[PDB]
């Protein structure tokens, strides 16, 4: 597991890791993926062993496909790093960037409800819900209908990425 | 006690960390 200096040096330029995280990032990652190209399989196993008691199929599934993005199919480690970065260091506007990525499921542009609703109902599926009433019941689609109510200034039935990031911050 | 972070799940902050926790696995 070595890596090249050109490249671990271009790789802490475009992250907010030092040289020094870069290089242990990568010899855990080849560690746990000798071929350094992470599969989708491989992937969901991460979080079944999270939550082995959950689905996490469709959330695994959406997060690889952002991740991966030249869309060949694995994650190098040019891509788990710098989903790493973002991910774990971004500003908060970096990181809500990027969650737009995630949830604008089609790539026109905008977050509609029915996409927000699938990354949250695939979150539930994987992590679980909480327990309530019956009559107050913790469903996925009535904490969409609200946030996604609260984020649509212009109620058009569809969030652009400025709309998103102004979701909890405060004014 | 509900996760102290899912309630921003929606917003898109829960999403970021569950990511980085999973890719965070994924190298340890
Ligand atoms: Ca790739
Ligand atoms: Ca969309
Ligand atoms: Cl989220
Ligand atoms: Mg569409
Ligand atoms: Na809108």
């Amino acid at each position: 597991s070595k890596l090249k200096p050109e490249v671990v040096e271009e790789l802490t330029r475009k992250t907010y890791f030092t040289e020094k995280e870069v290089q242990q990032w990568y010899k855990g990652f080849i560690k746990d993926c000798p071929s350094g190209q992470l599969d989708a399989a491989g992937f969901q196993k991460i979080y079944k062993q999270f939550f082995p008691f959950g689905d996490p199929t469709k959330f695994a599934t959406f997060v690889f496909n952002v991740f991966d993005e030249n869309k060949d199919g694995r994650i190098e480690f040019s891509e788990f790093i710098q989903a790493l970065s973002v991910t774990s260091r971004g500003t908060l506007d970096e990181k809500l960037r990027w969650a737009f990525k995630l949830y604008d499921l089609d790539n026109d542009g905008y977050i509609t409800r029915n996409e927000m609703l699938d990354i949250v109902d695939a979150i539930y599926q994987m992590v679980g819900n909480t327990v309530e009433l019956p009559e107050e019941e913790n469903t996925p689609e009535k904490r969409v209908d609200r946030i996604f109510a609260m984020m649509d200034k212009n109620a058009d039935g569809k969030l652009t990425l400025q709309e998103f990031q102004e979701g909890s911050k405060a004014d | 006690s509900v996760p102290r972070f899912i309630k921003y799940t929606g917003y898109g902050n829960a999403a970021g960390l569950l990511a980085a926790r999973g890719l965070m696995a994924g190298g340890r």
